[PDB]
DNA sequence: ACAGGATGTATATATCTGACACGTGCCTGGAGACTAGGGAGTAATCCCCTTGGCGGTTAAAACGCGGGGGACAGCGCGTACGTGCGTTTAAGCGGTGCTAGAGCTGTCTACGACCAATTGAGGAATTCCCTGGAGACTAGGGAGTAATCCCCTTGGCGGTTAAAACGCGGGGGACAGCGCGTACGTGCGTTTAAGCGGTGCTAGAGCTGTCTACGACCAATTGAGCGGCCTCGGCACCGGGATTCTCCAG
DNA sequence: CTGGAGAATCCCGGTGCCGAGGCCGCTCAATTGGTCGTAGACAGCTCTAGCACCGCTTAAACGCACGTACGCGCTGTCCCCCGCGTTTTAACCGCCAAGGGGATTACTCCCTAGTCTCCAGGGAATTCCTCAATTGGTCGTAGACAGCTCTAGCACCGCTTAAACGCACGTACGCGCTGTCCCCCGCGTTTTAACCGCCAAGGGGATTACTCCCTAGTCTCCAGGCACGTGTCAGATATATACATCCTGT
């Protein structure tokens, strides 16, 4: 859902902070992809909720840092 | 850099995706925030699990337990 | 079967002067089990990862990668590293 | 005289947070807890300590449920905690 | 001489080797890995003393107490991290309360 | 024993909860609600508590039992 | 003379089984090399078994082999087993075995 | 006739100072001529099979290698084998 | 006759086949089937000896019957 | 004194299992071996040795059928053997 | 090559006049044919070894037929089979 | 004249002789074995073929096919005690269920 | 409108039990012949008479198989089958 | 590989054809286990006879030889 | 519990295709006759084994009783298995094509059988000697079964004090309504970069073989840590006074 | 907004009690030393896979304009929460008794080990006899080795069609728990038959010898069986209609 190109870069922009000319497999780059999509999901949701009980539609991050910081992260 | 690589449309389709009615403009710098920081929490256990391993190539195995590692301390 | 002799020890040294209560000892005794015992779980779980029977320094220090955050980490390593190469060399 | 209204709840407050001790009645706990284990073993017994575990895990668990609920009514722009904040919190905390 | 001694600790590593034996963590275990085990509980262990003492000075006590721990556990954002899942007995709640309440 | 010794749990106790947990004012419903999720944790751990007693082939809970049902539930508590 | 035992190397009697061949009517004919490798691999079979026979009296403290031993022997080697799985042997017993529910044990951990 | 005097020459052989009873004696021969039955009835079935009238060395290593166990019948083979390669030496 | 072979016979030889506890209707059940493979044994014990125009039954008759039967009995010849 | 029940059983399972004698005794055996031979031709003799045969064998087979039917009782989850579980055992057996 | 289909046949067209049969029941009936005879003349072979003696006769084929064939199917058997050896050898 | 003739047979006495005498069974074959295998061959021929043309008609079918050789082989009792290690290419079973399994 | 649990099972037992049919595919059978075979001999060829007889025989065994099975889950009071009883059936078989 | 090619509806028919009324999910697998084991038992003999007939090709003679020799009698083949 | 509707199977008819049945020709096998040898049969005798009886003693079986444990039935709950539907996949059928291996024929040589003679091995019998196992007795250990004792917690009771329970008034909070401005969405056009395909290269991953060092195991000895007891200090509680915070009135 | 009053809290000092800390003795675990075997480290090789680069296409993103919807702020009203006072009830503490469990101990029975003695039986030796095994020669057939031809096996492709896979949902069956009653086990006592053991007699099997009949081998001839081709008939497949059974609704 998140184009692949920009995803993976992003994923080798923050690897090389911790090792340098470390390699990927072109798998473990989809599986952080994929499981990146579903917390982003997952974290739309619980700001969806907090939004409706704010009486209002539209999600603002004092949404996203109140489900952020409900959940513990 | 590389984290407004993450766009303005497919933020908004993740929210669509989880039932989002309408977005405000700054929620978007807020969900690239909140991602960079998930990213560095899972590629920097990886990373250990390669350097464990003598490797230099991150395998999707070492992907899957950073996962499941993050996921049993979330 | 207890820490609390080597809990005091600690303290003696940390602060000389203070003591502790039991109910703080027993408080100190379930910290360093449960800090022993996970550690020692994902030291056995790195090992059983990489095919490994024995579990070493090599696997305990990526345990300790793994479960301290990152200064607490940086020191724990420095002392377990010195310590390690103290009981080698004498 | 009168205190103004939230005035002794702030106290209230104050003198809590700064106190360590158990804020249930020890007793009716332990009668609830006997209660609640009779459904499922008819002459179990417990340790002492058992029961104080639980009170400790019980109020722990509370404590801070009911400052993830506050969080959700100043959210909401609102001061007085309604269920529908321990709902709300619950659900964020997937814990349903 | 002890182990401890010849590896400067105070924590028994002796011990820490039968308890590495006797929890099958694996079939075999490394003569370095209680040493450095018991480095790293040491370590914690004076870390987490040395902020609970000082927060007993600041009450001006001269005994460490379940609440001095709590208060030095939450005080230190690390400690908090590696804690965040845990209660202690008796340690209470780090005072605050927001200004939204506050008159 | 009684049938309902939940209302043992009281609303002023309750309301001391809620001011050690920050909370200025709190809606008279809130008493029953907390009630409710009170009874809820306390019954699933009591469950585990006694899954580890059963295990033990013992007579009674002992404060090793809860503290195992606690750290299985994923919350870990000092000092039992 | 030299016997076609010792010229092949063998104990069991090469002669005595060629006989057999043509006396049990097996074929028209029997080439020379079959009472060999028969004989051969007779012995091989026998040498198996009182090896393994000679082990269960040891193992009973027995200076001596019996019944009992063969049958020890036979059910112990899964090879062996499953060639005499049809067999019995006379004044052999069996080998000792209880289903573990039967038993009373408990853990109890 | 029996191979009592044979079956007691390999003991002689696998275990020195063991004797046998004249009733597990009895057994051995009992085996030897059940195997031999077997092996020589195998040879003889797959003999008319190929439309041979001769039972060879050939027809009596497929015999063992259908009636033995796989690794009794590997030994089986390979002690046949050496035996003929001796004999015809 | 059958009732030769008695209950305690009869709990002797499940003791030997590893069997705990058994039910009083065993023993009737398992003089049937003694009886039914003692039948089938000895028919054919019999018709060896018969063809041998012979009049005692062999142990070698008896081995012959149970080679034949499928169960082949070492130790007799 | 008195043992609970099971445990002489299973002292007596070692026992037996432990020996090899046979555990039918010898003229009632024979008697009923006379008695079936009756039937097929009279005035049969027989040689000790095959009336031995026929104990070995017929007791070698009851100790086999026993050892199915515990199979089959503790199938059913019960340690008593029924006459049901010698005729499923038979049964499975093709007999 | 060698088959018994023409007197499977033969006793088909005489049991059931009306009746045919497909080729791969006869070729079924010819390989019961075969493994009856295979049957049959091996335990005629061990029981003339058994006795010692060099010849399979009518006496070996009757006991082997007895020990082989179960209760009335046994009795009809030999019954049958001393009939013909008794027609043939009379004439 | 040929001696299946003399006999009464169908099946052929003197092929029987044959196969007697190249089948090593044993080095004499006397004058009546073949006619007695002969006749004990017809016999169990004919006692098939007469149960498979009862199951045969039974079917409304007037060929014998493996279908109905099974039939008649597995409901004689005697035929299935002699052909019970056998199996029949394309036979099939006998429908039977258990009165468990029924309603 | 469903068939009620069981109803469609117990008609095409009646069906299958009818008819005379293979009911494994013919071309996975052979290839796992085929597959099973490489493990003996390199390069080896079958006639299509020698798949089709081993199909028929390993039918006729796994249906017998399955009745025995069957007649163990019975006993045990069940009427589903599970692997414990074709475990039982093979041992009592011997096999 | 090719074992899987014996699916799970091939089975379901071969256990209603045995009476089977309900299968466990679990008997799929122990079934192909049982038919893996009973397959190279006869096709080990089978093989067999062809080497020593020195031949290249697998007979149905051998087979049914294999299968009578395992003690179980295929009529149909010759 | 009953009635009606829907689904699946069986029956009937027609047509087409494949398999069965019959006839003919040729080759092989069986039948008939004669000869020779041995195997089968019969008769007689002798020896051994089986069958039957008698007597006694001991062990096993039978018979009965009490209690405990297991089997059987009943009930409830949760998950797995069955049935239905849609979409996808592979099997089956038909046709082509090629090659390997099966099957057959012919020729030649070596192997096996048959015969005769000779020699050795194995079997049988007898005697003697030694060893192994069995039987009995004695002692110790281990398991099974039951009781004792000791300690911990529930239960009961009394009384006092603090907490909660209840009622009321007021004030603050919650909720609703309304208005307006901004911001989010939507539409369109243009631009850009993702996606895909292909090509080339190297370095990391995976695997296999070998050899040494490390760790486990076993045994012995010593020191440290734990358990129990004692003493002193620290903290908490109580009482009083002062200070600080909050509320109302000018 | 400011000042004063009242309530609450904090601080200081003294006293008491319990816990913390230290001391001593003993036991168990830690350390030390040796041995052994395997895991891991090191080395080398192979080859996949990851990285880099290029070009093209098109979809997606970006930028801006437009317009309305939603957020936020304001105002008003009503409801319900708080705080205080008084009353009521239960928590808390101390004390005492009993049961329940947990552990320990005792007692009895059975099994195993050691020792001693006796029996048998097995093994070894020797001698004699008979039959089988070996050796050598001859002869005939079977098998091997080669050549040749044809069939069947294997591969490929194209297609359709029905089967298989994926998923959804609901109910039934499996599993677990509980209670009760019956049946089996453990044991004691009494009775009966089995087993040891010997003796006697007769029958049946084995062995030997002789004779006759039956089967095998060989040769020749004739008929039957097998192979191939053709014609006919039954079975199979498709479609339609009726009947039976099960499922669902009242």
């Amino acid at each position: 859902l998140i184009r692949k190109l920009p995803f993976q870069r992003l994923v080798r922009e923050i690897a090389q902070d911790f090792k340098t000319d470390l390699r990927f497999q072109s798998s473990a780059v989809m599986a952080l992809q994929e499981a990146s999509e579903a917390y982003l999901v997952a974290l739309f949701e619980d700001t969806n909720l907090c939004a409706i009980h704010a009486k209002r539609v539209t999600i603002m991050p004092k949404d996203i840092q109140l489900a952020r910081r409900i959940r513990g992260e | 850099d590389n984290i407004q690589g993450i766009t303005k449309p497919a933020i908004r389709r993740l929210a669509r995706r989880g039932g989002v009615k309408r977005i405000s403009g700054l929620i978007y710098e807020e969900t690239r925030g909140v991602l960079k920081v998930f990213l560095e929490n899972v590629i920097r256990d990886a990373v250990t699990y390669t350097e464990h391993a003598k490797r230099k190539t991150v395998t999707a195995m070492d992907v899957v337990y950073a996962l499941k590692r993050q996921g049993r301390t979330l | 079967e207890s820490y609390a002799i080597y809990v005091y020890k600690v303290l003696k040294q940390v602060h000389p002067d203070t003591g502790i209560s039991s109910k703080a000892m027993s408080i100190m005794n379930s910290f360093v089990n449960d800090v022993f015992e996970r550690i020692a779980g994902e030291a056995s779980r790195l090992a059983h990862y990489n095919k490994r029977s024995t579990i070493t320094s090599r696997e305990i220090q990526t345990a300790v990668r793994l479960l301290l955050p990152g200064e607490l980490a940086k020191h724990a390593v420095s002392e377990g590293t010195k310590a390690v190469t103290k009981y080698t060399s004498a | 005289h009168r205190y103004r209204p939230g005035t002794v709840a702030l106290r209230e407050i104050r003198r809590y947070q700064k106190s360590t001790e158990l804020l249930i009645r020890k007793l009716p706990f332990q009668r609830l807890v006997r209660e609640i284990a009779q459904d499922f073993k008819t002459d179990l017994r417990f340790q002492s300590s058992a029961v104080m575990a639980l009170q400790e895990a019980s109020e722990a668990y509370l404590v801070a449920l009911f400052e993830d609920t506050n969080l959700c009514a100043i959210h909401a722009k609102r001061v007085t905690i309604m269920p529908k904040d321990i709902q709300l919190a619950r659900r964020i905390r997937g814990e349903r | 001489k002890t182990r401890s001694s010849r590896a400067g600790l105070q924590f028994p590593v002796g011990r820490v080797h039968r308890l590495l034996r006797k929890g099958n963590y694996a079939e075999r275990v490394g003569a370095g890995a209680p040493v450095y085990l018991a480095a790293v509980l040491e370590y914690l262990t004076a870390e987490i003393l040395e902020l609970a003492g000082n927060a007993a000075r600041d009450n001006k006590k001269t005994r460490i107490i379940p609440r001095h721990l709590q208060l030095a556990v939450r005080n230190d954002e690390e400690l908090n991290k590696l804690l965040g899942r845990v209660t202690i007995a008796q340690g209470g709640v780090l005072p605050n309360i927001q200004s939204v309440l506050l008159p």
